[PDB]
């Protein structure tokens, strides 16, 4: 039930007078905008993106933007002859500003900065900060931002009431989207294990939407404690993927079946049984010449 | 040119009011300032705009800024003789030292004394040494009249200056010309300028 | 500051040969952002190849999902070639189906 | 209250010459920058610093070096004078903030050569009797003439002291051929005083011209006199006739 909203902005800076800055925007795991370099105005990505704010009041904030992302790239191109030699190109920065929306009329604010890959600087309160453990060569650059009142002012402004107003008429807006249910697909293989005489048992579990889910490998009411949940892996038509896998002695597997658990079935459990005759078929339409096989 | 300023020039009577205005297309603008620079010397902050719509006062100056219209003025209230030199618009773009100063070209302002009684008169002045050279003298002329350069090029011409007597509480404007030449008559000298009618053009 | 990227090659729906389907190609864990991903089919590039945006995780680093219309055979090889500056020769992952 | 010096406050240099002009600033300002004032413009922004050791080009940094040795001292090097230096400097400091606090300038001529430097000739012409009996005040007028380039100072001496009371000097010279690059100037003055004043034969009025024109370290060698920084001077006393 909790949402959180990140804009996302990444910039390099190969030399003095090269840059580029590229921005994302996610509502939960939903790319609702995107900014690229060469585009002079920010693309919705999805047909709410605007939220329930009005053509005019959108406008407005892409003006603020439209500076700002001028203006960002000439004070880092400042900041670096401040720093200099201590910091120098190729540089880059990535921003991450956002809320997250909580039960109630609740929602806590954030603007995180990275530089050269590493999380240093923070907007909190009223003013720019360095994290503990940043370097000493930060503090002049965070002093000479913080100087400047306007930008710190509009950051607030932003943080405070503009991300949580937007945010809140951006749930309403894509409800359809967020509450969404994709049913799995999944379909069993094997490979050699790293270990003489075992095999290992892979569970393909594709296109389910929203990202909770269970995958275990069973023997009847037993779920096999060796399974193996691999990560999220996304799909292009925003659903995901996910494997589990189970190391098994081989002979082993007759008896095991990869159980799917998901919000989109209705109760209803995809069961499938190794040595089955749907598996057999299945098994055989795909079929190869292991030509390039890893190294299982 | 991205700061524009409005008039070039400006010529007010002295107790008189004065208008500067300054376009500019900066962009972001975080402030505008506006500077005094007295002939020869460095730049002195008059004031500085920081709002949207904002107003400012320092004196006899008072200025407006609308960041919307891009547009500043400055206002010289009773204006005084001190006030003669050129005003200079900055726009800054930052609201600190990683910005960038847009400066306007300037508005130069003259203020003018009035000369309650002008007496204009040509007067002819020979050197203390012996080596009858001379110069005319132009003096005692309202503050209106302008003096034409020499259209002539063995003629030297100055501009008018005021000088004030403070003890007599006395102001006066003149204006010298002289030539290397044989036939220079002082009677004539400055006939290229607008000459009072009641001019004084004692004979040698 | 410098990180190699991790490919993973993968199908959207259940392989079966000679029945069209879309290969996917995640890339993860990489800086800098700069990358070049191209998916092969024999060798060969494959000229109809989408991109999603380059994005990045709260970890900071970056990630961006390529993906194709392909078609699984018993003897076609496909592959996803990343040319990234954390390596010396450009990282070429086949696709293993049963992997 | 935040200033900034410069040095010297007027220069003189030759095409091909060197020149450096110098800020000084006790402000513990970091930042220091370099503009130059030509008419027409707005200060344009040459060089730049972060502090010492730091030096970044502005706008126009073309035939400019600059050097921030220490946080208190900037300089502006012109390795290779050309005229198109010709102009006047200003330098500023700040910190963190938006403000620059200014200097007062420093007036650069690049000259071809130096053949043309002339010293001021200076008279003073004598009241007019016209005026004493038609006004009963007596204006008495200075001529500095043929001087190049433009570096005087004239300034009004009455019985030993210099008085500033009654005196109005032209804002700007003459030029004496204005179609000509290298023309010599031409300045005036007036000193208007009382009648009865003028009339004291103890009243001794002196005009004083100070040129700045070549030393020891400039070199010189013409069949005319060297135009070395002289004082030149015309006198009159007043007179009962
Ligand atoms: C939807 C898709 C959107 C893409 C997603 C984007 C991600 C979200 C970013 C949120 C920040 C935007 C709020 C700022 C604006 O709201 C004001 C503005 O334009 N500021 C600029 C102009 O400022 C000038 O113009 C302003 C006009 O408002 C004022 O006049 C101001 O006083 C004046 O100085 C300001 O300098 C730019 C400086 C940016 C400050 C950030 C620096 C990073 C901090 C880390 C330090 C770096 C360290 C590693 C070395
Ligand atoms: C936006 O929200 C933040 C909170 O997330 C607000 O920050 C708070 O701002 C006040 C001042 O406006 C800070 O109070 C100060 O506390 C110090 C002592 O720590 C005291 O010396 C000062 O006199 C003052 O009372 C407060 O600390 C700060 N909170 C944090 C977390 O830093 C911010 O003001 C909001 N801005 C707007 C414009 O709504
Ligand atoms: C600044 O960095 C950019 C990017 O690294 C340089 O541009 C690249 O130059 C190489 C030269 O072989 C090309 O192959 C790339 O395609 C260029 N990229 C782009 C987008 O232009 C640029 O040359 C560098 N500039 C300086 C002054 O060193
Ligand atoms: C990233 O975007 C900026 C802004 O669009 C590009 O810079 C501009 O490029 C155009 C055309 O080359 C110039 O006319 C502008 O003067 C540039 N500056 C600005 C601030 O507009 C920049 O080239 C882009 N970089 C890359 C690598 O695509
Ligand atoms: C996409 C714009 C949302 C406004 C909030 C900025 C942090």
């Amino acid at each position: 039930k909790n949402y959180t909203f990140r804009c996302l902005q990444m910039s390099s800076f190969a030399n003095r007078s090269w840059s580029r800055t590229d921005s994302v925007v996610w509502l939960g795991d939903l790319q609702t905008h995107r900014w690229s370099n060469d585009s002079a105005t920010i693309s919705f990505t999805k047909p709410w993106s605007q939220g329930k704010l009005s053509n005019q009041q959108w406008e407005k904030l892409q003006h603020m933007f439209q500076v700002y992302r001028v203006s960002f790239t000439r004070d880092i191109q400042e900041l670096v002859k401040m720093m200099s030699p201590k910091e120098d190109y190729p540089i880059e920065i990535q921003l991450s500003a956002g809320c997250e929306m909580y039960p109630g009329n609740a929602s806590e604010s954030f603007l995180h900065v990275a530089f050269q890959g590493k999380y240093v600087v923070r907007f909190w309160g009223t003013s720019w900060q360095t994290v503990p453990g940043a370097p000493s060569w930060l503090d002049l650059p965070i002093k000479v931002l913080n100087a400047d009142q306007g930008t710190s002012a509009t950051v607030q402004m932003l943080l405070n009431d503009t991300c949580p107003l937007f945010v809140r008429g951006l749930l309403e807006a894509g409800k359809s989207d967020l509450e969404k249910q994709e049913k799995p697909v999944a379909w069993l293989s094997s490979v050699p294990s790293s270990a003489h005489g075992h095999r290992q048992l892979v569970c393909h579990v594709s296109g389910f939407y929203p990202k909770p889910v269970w995958v275990m490998w069973m023997r009847g009411d037993q779920e096999q404690q060796g399974t193996h949940r691999g990560d999220f892996l996304p799909n292009a038509d925003e659903t995901w993927y996910l494997q589990a896998t189970l190391d098994v002695e081989a002979g082993e597997e007759a008896g095991l079946a990869c159980r799917v658990k998901h919000s989109s079935l209705g109760g209803q459990d995809i069961i499938l049984y190794w040595g089955s005759l749907h598996h057999i078929l299945d098994a055989q339409k795909m079929v190869w010449n292991h030509r390039h096989h890893h190294h299982h | 040119t991205q700061v524009e300023q409005s008039p070039q020039s400006l010529v007010v009577r002295q107790g008189e009011n004065s208008v500067l205005q300054c376009n500019y297309s900066v962009t972001p603008d975080n402030h505008l300032r506006w500077f005094k620079q007295d002939t020869g010397k460095g730049l002195v902050s008059l004031t500085v705009l920081v709002d949207q719509k904002d107003k400012t006062s320092n004196g006899r100056y008072s200025a407006t800024l609308d960041k919307d219209a891009k547009h500043s003025t400055l206002h010289i209230t009773a204006t005084l003789l001190d006030d003669t030199a050129t005003y200079i618009c900055v726009v800054g773009d930052r609201g600190s030292a990683l910005g960038r100063l847009h400066f306007g070209a300037g508005t130069q302002l003259i203020v003018i004394p009035d000369i309650q009684n002008p007496d204009p008169a040509v007067y002819q002045l020979r050197d203390s040494k012996s080596s009858d050279k001379s110069v005319c003298l132009f003096t005692d002329f309202d503050s209106q009249t302008n003096v034409s350069q020499s259209k002539d090029s063995d003629v030297y011409i100055t501009d008018k200056c005021v000088l004030d007597m403070r003890s007599m509480d006395f102001k006066s404007n003149s204006a010298v010309a002289w030539s290397n030449k044989s036939d220079f008559a002082c009677a004539n000298a400055f006939n290229n300028s607008i000459i009072p009618e009641d001019t004084f053009f004692p004979s040698p | 500051i410098q990180k190699t990227p991790q490919i993973q090659v993968y199908s959207r729906h259940p392989p079966e040969n000679g029945k069209p389907n879309i290969l996917n190609c995640y890339v993860t864990q990489f800086h800098p952002p700069h990358i070049e991903i191209q998916m092969l089919k024999n060798g060969k590039k494959i000229p109809k190849v989408e991109m999603s945006d380059m994005s990045f995780s709260k970890d900071w680093s970056f990630y961006i999902l390529a993906h194709t219309e392909f078609t699984p055979t018993e003897t076609d090889t496909y592959a996803c070639r990343v040319k990234h500056a954390s390596m010396a020769e450009p990282k070429t992952v086949y696709w293993d189906r049963d992997m | 209250e935040a200033a900034v010096t410069q040095s010297p406050r007027n220069k003189v240099a030759v095409t091909g010459g060197k020149v450096t002009l110098s800020c000084n600033q006790t402000n513990n300002h970091n930042n220091m920058y370099w503009y130059r004032q030509d008419t027409g413009h707005g200060l344009r922004l040459i060089h730049y610093s972060y502090g010492a050791g730091s030096t970044e080009k502005g706008d126009i940094p073309d035939g400019y070096k600059a050097s921030r040795p220490s946080q208190e001292n900037f300089s502006l090097i012109l390795e290779l004078a050309t005229p198109s230096q010709t102009s006047v400097y200003f330098c500023a400091s700040g910190d963190e903030g938006y403000t620059q606090y200014f200097g007062p300038g420093t007036r650069l001529l690049v000259l071809e050569d130096l053949k043309n430097v002339f010293p001021p000739e200076v008279a003073v012409f004598e009241p007019s009797e016209a005026e004493i009996s038609h006004t009963q005040k007596a204006t008495l007028v200075c001529l500095a003439t043929g001087f190049y380039p433009d570096h005087v100072e004239l300034s009004w001496w009455v019985n030993g002291k210099e008085v500033h009371s009654g005196v109005c000097t032209d804002p700007q010279p003459l030029k004496e051929q204005p179609a000509l690059n290298d023309s010599r100037y031409a300045l005036s003055s007036r000193l208007r005083v009382s009648a009865t004043f003028w009339q004291n034969p103890r009243n001794h009025f002196r005009c004083q011209v100070q040129f700045y024109g070549l030393s020891e370290n400039d070199e010189w060698t013409q069949d005319r006199a060297k135009p070395v920084t002289q004082i030149v001077s015309a006198e009159a006393w007043g007179r009962a006739d």
